């Protein structure tokens, strides 16, 4: 390996201020520029600026209000962005990505997702879904678990700590009562199940959170 | 080796950083103005080179105040680098016409 | 500030059909256009550089054409990994500038 | 100081009135020219820089009868000026190597 | 001559509310445009300058973008002293020329 290193969240009450980061690794020449581009949910792509690290000039984007802020250091090849006074238009997700100077971004972060809000962070509650003791099987068993009640997004499910990747979706969130609720599914051979075990992992990087649970058949 | 030809290699090395920091520097001058194109590195290496040479096509010129300077640098370089060579040859052409009038 | 055109927003192809994107740019970029894929929850991805040229990685399914203003990334024979959207974005000008992407949908 | 030294430096001075002055006349020229661009001071300077170095990147250039004539100013000063530095720079060259001959 | 249209010719905005002005010209004039602002029986005032240059004694409130033919003067936050007449004025080609004018309106 990962180019671009980014925490994953961050809750910001409506005036305050917070400082992204972006750690960089592989290889670091003169020449580098580092941007960072912000993305509102449902939204396309927009460009905030760029900062050159080994001078520690920026330039930014003109056409929006400068709600940024671009240093790097040096000995920690880390840039950072500082944005200042947010309110509920500077929710988003912002990436940052590498330049090489020649144009084009040949490498992006995953992003950290900003949630500007009052509400608290609340690590989420984890749930098995185990088929009813009348269901009736096919040659594939579906089962999930159910993330409810978390604030703010996002939570991060997996499946067996990543093996498990073909037969899974996980649904988009609902807010309700400043509270988040989603649901992840996973399909595996029926005979598969409960011999080979099925666990669902699901960190939640705002509360610093990552908890398993295993899918049992009910008692 | 005779001082014009080493002036002339000196400036040859000289003339090639600059032309290699000028592509640098451009780049760093005219990126945060709106409308410039001087602003990734490979095209403004040819730029420079375009520029030291002073032909000057108008593919690629800088639009900034520093990168202006940065230009000028460039530009005067060229001439003096390529004015040096010149006035090198000239001394060996005349070594070569006093040696062969046996002065 | 140079305006990245991408029309339509939504393309419906059927499996294994040839698709292309259009990327209309305000005045002339030369070739300094770049594609990137963005599938649901995932950060964008450099597909081609300079409007064809190959990015290692990429699937040999994906190319680029295109000069000056009109410019297209197409695929030969889509399938279901690629429903995404897709981005362009100009290195001509400062700024870089985005496209406003275009949803493929199978 | 030896006189190709001290032509130089004049021909530097010297060059740089003209750019100035040029910048100035070249705008005083132009202005109730419709559709000319060679208008403000500061773009002057530089046109007038990238005239007198024969670069000419079509950028900036005047359209007024008045203003090319000052631009033939320029670029005779500045042709004249480099010239005159190379022809320094030989008259040191061969100097110095009728030194390391002896003669 | 090089003509500036400001379109539309009145902005209707609630208070605290973001607003943004319009300036586009016939031709391409780089970045050589300028902002004035005149209120009822004033003489116009210097706002920005070169597109996105900041005047001193002008609130941070407004700035300007653009480039090329498309421009605009923006205001963070509009109260009620902004209430006035905003015009462009290119430098780029002679003779100057001026917008028609926009009026703000809360
Ligand atoms: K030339």
């Amino acid at each position: 390996q990962v180019q671009l290193q980014q925490p994953g969240a961050e809750l910001v009450k409506p005036g305050a201020s917070v400082k992204l980061s972006c750690k960089a690794s592989g290889y670091t020449f003169t020449s580098d520029w580092i941007h960072w581009v912000k993305q509102r949910p449902g939204h396309g792509l927009e460009w905030i600026g760029e900062i050159i690290p080994s001078y520690g000039r920026a330039n930014y984007n003109e056409k929006i209000q400068k709600k940024a802020t671009l240093t790097a250091d040096k000995s920690s090849s880390t840039a950072f962005m500082q944005l200042s006074s947010l309110t509920s238009e500077d929710s988003a997700v912002y990436y940052c990505a590498r330049e090489r100077g020649d144009g084009y971004f040949a490498v992006w972060g995953a992003g950290t997702t900003v949630t500007v809000s009052s509400a608290k962070t609340t690590p989420p509650s984890v749930y098995p879904l185990a088929p009813g003791s009348a269901a009736q099987t096919n040659s594939m068993v579906t089962l999930g678990c159910l993330v409810k009640g978390y604030f703010p997004e996002p939570v991060t499910v997996t499946w067996n700590s990543g093996s498990l990747s073909s037969g899974v979706h996980t649904f988009p969130a609902v807010l309700q009562s400043d509270l988040y609720t989603l649901s992840s599914s996973v399909t595996v051979p029926s005979s598969s199940w409960p011999s080979e075990t099925v666990t669902c992992n699901v960190a939640h990087p705002a509360s610093s959170t990552k908890v398993d649970k295993k899918i049992v058949p009910r008692d | 080796s005779a001082l014009h030809w080493r002036a002339a290699g000196a400036a040859t090395v000289l003339l090639v950083i600059v032309l290699l920091a000028g592509s640098y520097l451009a780049v760093l001058a005219e990126r945060g103005a709106p409308g410039a194109q001087l602003i990734t590195y490979p095209r403004a290496l040819w730029w420079s080179v375009e520029t030291a040479t002073t032909v000057g096509y108008g593919d690629l010129y800088p639009v900034t105040l520093w990168g202006r300077c940065v230009a000028v640098v460039v530009m005067v370089a060229g001439i003096t680098s390529f004015g040096l060579v010149t006035a090198a040859l000239a001394t060996w052409f005349v070594g070569r016409e006093q040696e062969r009038r046996g002065h | 500030d140079i305006l990245l055109t991408q029309s339509p927003a939504i393309l419906s192809v059927s499996p294994g059909e040839r698709v292309s994107f259009s990327c209309r740019a305000s005045q002339s970029i030369g070739t300094d256009i770049h594609w990137y894929q963005q599938r649901t929850n995932g950060s964008p991805r450099l597909l081609i550089k300079y409007a064809s040229e190959s990015i290692s990685g990429i699937p040999s399914r994906f190319s680029g054409s295109g000069s000056g203003t009109d410019f297209t990334l197409s695929i030969n024979s889509v399938e279901s990994e690629d429903i995404a959207n897709y981005y362009c974005q100009q290195s001509n000008r400062w700024p870089f500038t985005f496209g406003s992407g275009t949803k493929l949908e199978i």
